[PDB]
DNA sequence: GAGAAGCTTTTAGAATTGTGA
DNA sequence: TCACAATTCTAAAAGCAAAAAAGCCTTCTC
């Protein structure tokens, strides 16, 4: 419902611009790309821990 | 090990929590020597073959 | 306008952005590469020409002998792709090379040759590539996967923090050649350039400079500045370059030109620098202490004594200043060291250098490389001058030279693939520059540093390996000079080249078994990029920076399509519009944005050009004539997104779906799914198995047509025409006059592919979708492959869903299906097995395949025929006999009396062991095909003759039919040409159809065309006869088999599998599940209209697994099916076309300003009813990926129908008739049936066979086997008090042989007790340890 | 063809029903049957040992 | 043909030697 | 002498299961 907030890039540096859109509305291409950074990081972490 | 099998698990909400559902096929495949014992006991088959 | 295959069913297309670029042909990555491999290329850049012209001509060892290349040719394959898939061989072309051999004369190394000698040569076959992009290597279809690897060139890494645990940063520079040896320049914790060649012993750098003939004076001249010291009045007033002392703190006074500039203990600030510039301070008074700590640069010798004063590069002292002052040397040149910018790195390395001269350097290099033997001068110089400086053992490619010269800023983009003095010295200077602070380090994840190999490149590399092996062989065979003989065909050995190319294509890491149970699976296997393979990294050696999404992946690699598990992040997939440079780097298309207006010229940008521009976003609003409507836009400039003014953007994206792959662009409402579930649903859409009946999605993305047409499953009309004839197996198309060649009247014949077998044992089957007498244009689907529906891709079925709990039967991820789903066979699938019975040449006599099996009655022989093979169409079950085979087990004589029984049978000494082929247990099916391969020189049995005669009749009928229909068309065209020009219609049929050129017509171009068609007919006759004769030849030919084998009988069973509790059942949004109950129809929830719901899911899967896309898909599917229900209501209560066209127009014309305009005033009222019939199942809807529909549009489409806008209706309990409270979300969702079937996962065993070395059960369902009781289960049993369970599982159920036999005998005798024993694996271990010197023994009791 | 597992014991196994498999073993001797009935029965394992 | 004769992980611990006092 | 410390050599890196394919020394005959 609310915005999904701020996402960190692979280096851990928090990206300045947040994702102000939420999943009820649509993310656009750039916001989704950042979300993919985060998701791939998480999946790799689990699969290799 | 012998006397072991696999299969996919589903949910049975009617069981009491000390129970599981075993397919008839797997049950017959895992319990063959016991069935031979009972068959020869009842006399339904004289020799093992 | 609408192509006729598209007028039958239009997809309601939301999405508002115009599509400036069509989606390209999806298989270009494979086809273009392999085309560049095998082509005749003048000027010789790519492929076989490149390899040959690179390795040839041959120059003998001063033997006046050479082999010259001329040209090459590819013959035609002996078999076709299908006849090769059946016979189990490779689909390949012979390679015929025109070679010459010319030999010179003595004392004539350049004059005219004595003789020339020329003919063909056969260096083996090369596998060809099918028109789809696949190969056939042993009858099986295979795919060679593209490879992302490190680009050749120079890379400046960091290795920043972990080393030395001190916070100091090392630097290194590596050189990657395409082929050759590596070369490092790596720092140390103490700031000294070391070098290593292929990661051997780390070693001081300067050696190689000394190996390259550089005296120390030259080295210091190259790597350092010079500072002047002149003997003068006193104290050697130093000649200062004005900017040298910038930033340096002063330590004394500086006076020159009668002006004092700087006081001691004060740095030269900006004001001091300006003063120095203004005063032209050149010669300054300085003490001698300044020269105390400098370094002599150029070697200084003594002149009066004729001796040496000081050596180059050693620290000076004041006594040496006095000594050289009195020697005559008046000018002194020192090196401008520093502590801010110019460190003494090279100088310190020279200090650490032990050697003195190039001989010592090369000896040290030789010892480092090949340690153990005595260095010698010639060996050392040869080793060094072949390490990096030879065409044979080192090559920077064209891409390598480009990247090299681009890293060092040199302007040239072409050159030599060989390192040089200038190149290495430039690398050293650049690396030192990075150290000093002026420069940065490469990131190895950048897609500009990574390059793609495709089939052509790898195949050419392996062919080059084979060629150089043949080169050495021919070199040796020709060095032993024999001339006027030895045609250039005998010294040539095809075995190495064939072995190398076959090793690549058949057994390689990147040449893998084709994934084939879905058109999407095939197409996304062909567009797959892998960072693994020969020359790449590995699964366990992969870090996390390579497992990750870099910002330059945008538009080139998909972020959300990669396999989970171990090799995540290394098996990436290539985006829809991604492409490749001439050099092998990924590029993606953008639109130029000039002067604010956004034009439509497409530039293809690579990652190292994307960083120099500001690229706008695909969904940034455009107004009329192409301005940015709002005055500032979101872009990305330097690997980072941010918001920019309007007149700064240089490019725009081509579409909103260029960032994703083709698997992830068929998930509607992707932007409403969390990336993890998008990944799972993208990967999980490829495991879907084709269904008995294909069913389109109601909610799609419009990408279905492209995916189905661009794969080789449908049958697409090559040339537009009129459907002459249709059949389940054939389609004949009469071509149109506008589209026809001068001669060759011709007709397009498409033979469809009926129930044959795929790599995953599924069924591929083509169904005609056209009907007789129908127009077809080019690019029109005529037959529907598997998982296709009128051209559209159709992977599953669109079921009716309700999201609610139901008595715990969809508890965690289970699914509750109704019986109406199984009665309608909506998820029934066909699977084709294959079973081979191979009769071998065994000792004591070969097997026979007769039907006279011993120790079986006639009940199991009721199915086999006379020859001992089952009948086609026979409904076999598990345990039956498919082929009756018997092995001879040797003569036997139990007792003399028993012979009488053998005499009674009439067996007459035959005692054979039964070894027949039996149906593997539990698989009911029908025998749909049988094949028999027989070795040359064995007698074909009755059924072999029957099969051969049948297929001979089929071949003759097929060729007769094709020639008959072609000549029918040819004579029809002849008559059509006879429409005018003296036509005698009454005399047209006075004679049979053959001789129509003798009628009365003028002798003009019309008669020339008549003769053209007649000669075409004659050539058709000749080609028919030749083809028929050849097919008769090869059909009777006995196939080539393995060694020591007589004949192979292959049976095919066609099983039909229906869904059952335990089958996996997914959707497109990553929502898996296992069917847990097949419910009766009257038990399911139903609505006020009495309609039951087909499937029931759990709402609890939505919040935690944030995939909101499935609820939106459910709502939009409900809306679409409502439109279809109204259309059905109209089309049933028979109406007139006015109301239907008005309503369908109302449906096709709602939303925001959307691309497509469908106007039904042009549909001619006859195909409006056809369209309505196709729409009575629900109007299909296209919802593009990131510019899809909106909830307002969904609500409007719901309100068009008579559905509630909330999406939730009122349901009633199926078995209590009671209204559920809380209106529930029902709608239509596209369900897939994944290929994880419970009847393939179940397995059980009481007893069976055991391994040899360790008498344990075998492992696997394939070879009937037991379950592993691993060590974690052992621990879990130890954590209970379960000691007896553990003992029995360790001894009597795995290893203890006598114990387990006794346990069996006890169980069958109603006694439950075990004899412990000691495992046999432990005895095996004891022997394995005693086979060393160790003596491990069990002590006494 | 699938094993029906009680809903409550799924937390102990960490098992959902989206494709997981399970292996089943038979205790033969009499003491192993007593151990299964007394030490390992699912009605004894209601508390965690952690 | 059948049968021989003969060119990249990362971390961490433990053993050398290589100056350094 | 007798002590730190840079080199370098050695070990380790989850479990369970399904399917498929390719193989099981060189070479030297005459
Ligand atoms: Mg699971």
């Amino acid at each position: 419902a609310g915005m999904r907030g701020l996402m960190a890039k692979p280096d851990g540096s928090i990206i300045e611009t947040p994702i102000t859109a939420n999943f009820r509305e649509g993310l656009n291409v750039l916001q989704y790309f950042i979300s993919t950074h985060g998701a791939r990081k998480g999946l790799a972490d689990t699969a290799l821990k | 090990v012998d006397y072991s099998g696999r299969s996919v698990i589903t949910v049975g909400p009617y069981l009491r929590l000390h129970q599981c559902g075993l397919p008839k096929k797997m049950a017959l495949e895992l319990f063959k020597p016991f069935i031979y014992g009972k068959l020869e006991l009842r006399g339904l088959a004289t020799t093992i073959k | 306008v609408y192509s006729y295959t598209e007028k039958k069913r239009i997809r309601k297309d939301f999405g508002k952005r115009p599509q400036v670029l069509d989606v390209p042909y999806l298989l270009s990555i494979q086809l273009d590469s392999f085309q560049k491999f095998i082509e005749q290329d003048p000027e010789g850049q790519y492929g076989l020409e490149a390899a040959f012209r690179s390795v040839f001509p041959i120059q003998s060892y001063s033997g006046n002998s050479e082999l010259q290349y001329v040209s090459y040719r590819l013959g035609e394959p002996v078999f076709d792709v299908q006849e090769c898939q059946i016979r189990g061989v490779t689909y390949s072309a012979p390679l015929r090379v025109k070679l010459r051999l010319v030999i010179y004369e003595r004392e004539a190394p350049e004059g005219t040759v004595k003789d020339i000698k020329e003919q063909e040569v056969y260096m083996g076959e090369i596998p060809l590539m099918t028109d789809n992009g696949t190969f056939v290597i042993n009858g099986t279809e295979r795919v060679i996967v593209s490879q992302l690897h490190r680009s050749p060139g120079v890379f400046f890494d960091s290795d920043k923090g972990k080393t030395h645990s001190s916070g100091k940063v090392l630097y290194n520079a590596r050189i990657i050649p395409y082929r050759g040896s590596w070369l490092d320049f790596e720092f140390d914790p103490k700031d000294n350039l070391f070098v290593r060649i292929d990661r051997r012993r780390k070693l001081p750098a300067t050696i190689i400079l000394r190996a390259l003939n550089y005296t120390t004076e030259q080295i210091l001249d190259l790597f350092f500045e010079k500072v002047i010291f002149e003997i003068r009045d006193n104290k050697l007033q130093m000649e200062l370059v004005p900017e040298r002392l910038r930033g340096e703190t002063a330590s004394f006074d500086i006076e020159a030109n009668g002006k004092v500039y700087v006081e001691k203990g004060r740095r030269i600030t900006a004001r001091h620098i300006r003063q120095l510039e203004k005063d032209d301070v050149k010669l300054i008074e300085v003490p001698v202490e300044y020269i105390a700590g400098k370094v002599v640069a150029k070697d200084y010798i003594d002149e009066s004594t004729g001796e040496l004063i000081c050596a180059a590069n050693m620290e000076l002292s004041l006594d040496l200043l006095a000594k050289l002052s009195q020697s005559g040397h008046k000018r002194i040149e020192t090196l401008f060291t520093n502590d801010l910018d110019h460190g003494p790195y090279i100088s310190e390395t020279l200090r650490v250098d032990p050697t003195n001269d190039r001989l010592s350097a090369l000896v040290e290099i030789y010892r480092m490389m090949r340690p153990g033997e005595p260095p010698t001068r010639e060996a050392a110089e040869s080793l060094f001058e072949n390490l990096f400086f030879s065409e044979d053992r080192y090559d920077l490619s064209a891409v390598g030279r480009m990247k090299f010269n681009r890293s060092l800023l040199r302007e040239e983009i072409e050159g030599s693939g060989i390192l040089s003095k200038d190149d290495i010295i430039d690398v050293m200077k650049k690396l030192i520059d990075i150290r000093n602070g002026k420069g940065e380090v490469d990131d190895i994840d950048h897609l500009g540093n990574r390059r793609i190999r495709s089939v052509g490149e790898m195949a050419e590399n392996q062919f080059r390996v084979g060629l150089v092996r043949v080169e050495r062989a021919v070199k040796e065979r020709l060095s032993l000079g024999d001339l006027d003989t030895l045609m250039p065909q005998d010294m040539i050995n095809a075995k190495p080249i064939s072995a190398a190319v076959k090793e690549f294509f058949g057994s390689s890491q990147l040449s893998q078994f084709m994934d084939q149970n879905n058109p999407l699976s095939e197409i996304t296997h062909k567009r797959r990029i892998s960072a693994l393979g020969p020359g790449g990294l590995t699964r366990e050696r992969a870090g996390f920076e390579v497992r990750d999404v870099h910002p330059t992946h945008y538009g080139r690699v998909c972020p959300i399509e990669t396999p989970e598990g171990p090799n995540i992040g290394l098996i990436n997939s290539l985006s829809v519009y991604a492409q490749t440079n001439e050099y092998g780097f990924l590029e993606t298309p953008y639109r130029k944005v000039t002067d604010g207006v956004v034009t439509d010229e497409i530039h293809y940008l690579s990652a190292i050009e994307e960083g120099n521009y500001v690229i706008a976003q695909a969904n940034s609003n455009l107004d009329e004539e192409g301005h940015f409507v709002e005055d500032l836009v979101t872009c990305r400039s330097k690997g980072e997104s941010s918001l920019f003014s309007r007149d700064q953007v240089d490019y725009m994206d081509v579409s909103t779906q260029q960032v994703v792959s083709v698997g992830a662009s068929l998930i509607p409402f992707l932007e409403h799914d969390d990336a993890n579930r998008a990944l799972m649903g993208a990967n999980m859409q490829r495991q879907a198995v084709p269904t008995l009946r294909a069913d389109k999605p109601l909610v799609g993305t419009g990408m279905e047509r492209a995916v189905a047409v661009d794969s080789g499953v449908t049958a697409v009309a090559k040339r537009g025409g009129v459907v002459q004839y249709v059949d389940a197996s054939r389609i004949v198309i009469k071509v149109n006059e506008d589209e026809m060649y001068p001669g060759e009247a011709g007709i397009d014949i498409y033979n469809l592919t009926k129930y044959t077998r795929s790599n995953q044992n599924t069924c591929i089957n083509q169904m005609p979708c056209v009907s007789l007498g129908e127009p077809v244009e080019r690019g029109d689907v005529l037959a529907d492959g598997p998982s296709t529906d009128l051209g559209e891709l159709a992977l599953g079925q669109n079921m009716r869903v309700a999201f609610m709990p139901w008595n715990g039967y969809n508890f965690e991820d289970s699914i509750l299906v109704s019986e109406r789903v199984v009665q309608e066979d909506r998820f029934t699938t066909i699977h084709i097995q294959e079973l081979a019975c191979v009769s071998r040449d065994t000792k004591l006599g070969p097997e026979e395949i007769t039907a006279d099996i011993p120790n079986v009655g006639e009940a199991a022989l009721s199915k086999l025929d006379e020859s001992g093979i089952v009948y086609i169409g026979a409904e076999v079950t598990g345990g039956d006999i498919l082929v009756g085979k018997v092995t001879p087990k040797g003569e036997t004589q139990l007792t003399p009396e028993e012979k009488l029984l053998r005499a009674i049978f009439g067996e007459k000494a035959s005692d054979v062991k039964d070894s027949s082929l039996r149906v593997p247990n539990g698989v009911s099916g029908t025998v749909i095909d049988v094949q028999v391969f027989t070795r040359d020189g064995v007698e074909k049995d009755k059924r072999a003759l029957e099969i051969e005669e049948m297929q001979l009749k089929q071949a003759k009928k097929d060729l007769s039919e094709e020639l008959q229909i072609l000549e029918a068309g040819l004579f029809s065209r002849i008559r059509a040409v006879l429409v005018a020009g003296g036509v005698e219609a009454e005399k047209l049929d006075k004679l049979p159809r053959d001789r129509w050129l003798e009628l009365g017509l003028t002798d003009e171009e019309k008669q020339n065309q008549l003769e053209q068609l007649a000669e075409q007919y004659d050539e058709l006759k000749h080609e028919f006869e030749k083809k028929l004769e050849a097919k008769r030849r090869k059909i009777t030919q006995g196939d080539d088999l393995a060694p020591g084998v007589l004949k192979i009988v292959k049976v095919y069973l066609a099983v039909k599998r229906r869904i059952q509790p335990g089958d996996k059942m997914a959707g497109r949004h990553g929502n898996k599940g296992v069917i847990s109950k097949i419910n009766p129809i009257e038990d399911m929830p139903y609505d006020e209209n009495g309609t039951p719901v087909d499937i029931v899911l759990n709402p609890l899967g939505v919040p935690s697994r944030m995939n909101i896309g499935q609820i939106l898909e459910t709502h939009l599917g409900m809306a679409a099916k409502g439109i279809g229900d109204k259309i059905n209501a109209m089309l049933k209560q028979q109406q007139e076309v006015a109301k239907l066209r008005e309503f369908i127009q109302r449906a096709y014309d709602l939303g925001a300003d959307v691309r497509q305009k469908v106007d039904l005033s042009t549909f001619s009222d006859e195909e409006v009813m056809r369209l309505a019939e196709n729409l009575r199942k629900g109007m299909p809807i296209a919802t593009p990926v990131f510019d899809g529909a909106k909830e307002a549009e969904i609500k409007e489409l719901l309100k068009l129908g008579d559905l509630p806008t909330s999406g939730q209706i009122r349901l009633y309990d199926g078995r209590t008739g009671e209204q559920f409270e809380r209106p529930v979300t029902v709608g239509y969702m596209y369900m897939l049936k994944l290929n994880h079937l419970v009847d393939d996962k179940m397995h059980a065993r009481s007893t069976g066979s055991y391994s040899l070395v360790t008498q344990q059960p075998l492992g696997g369902k394939a070879q009937f086997g037991g379950q592993r009781f691993g060590e974690m289960e052992v621990w879990a049993l130890e954590a209970y008090g379960a000691a007896y369970t553990l003992q029995e599982m360790l001894t009597v159920k795995s290893d203890d042989v006598n114990g387990r036999t006794k346990m069996y005998k006890n169980i069958v005798d109603g006694n439950h007790q075990m004899e412990p024993g000691m495992p046999e694996s432990f005895n095996v271990l004891l022997k394995e340890i005693r086979s060393l010197g160790i003596n491990i023994e069990l002590e006494d009791e | 063809k699938a094993i029906q597992l009680h809903p409550l014991v799924c937390a102990a196994y960490n098992a959902d029903f989206d494709g997981d498999q399970m292996a089943v073993h038979v205790p033969l001797t009499l003491e192993a049957q007593l151990e299964a009935r007394a030490l390992m029965m699912s009605t004894n394992n209601i508390l965690s040992p952690a």
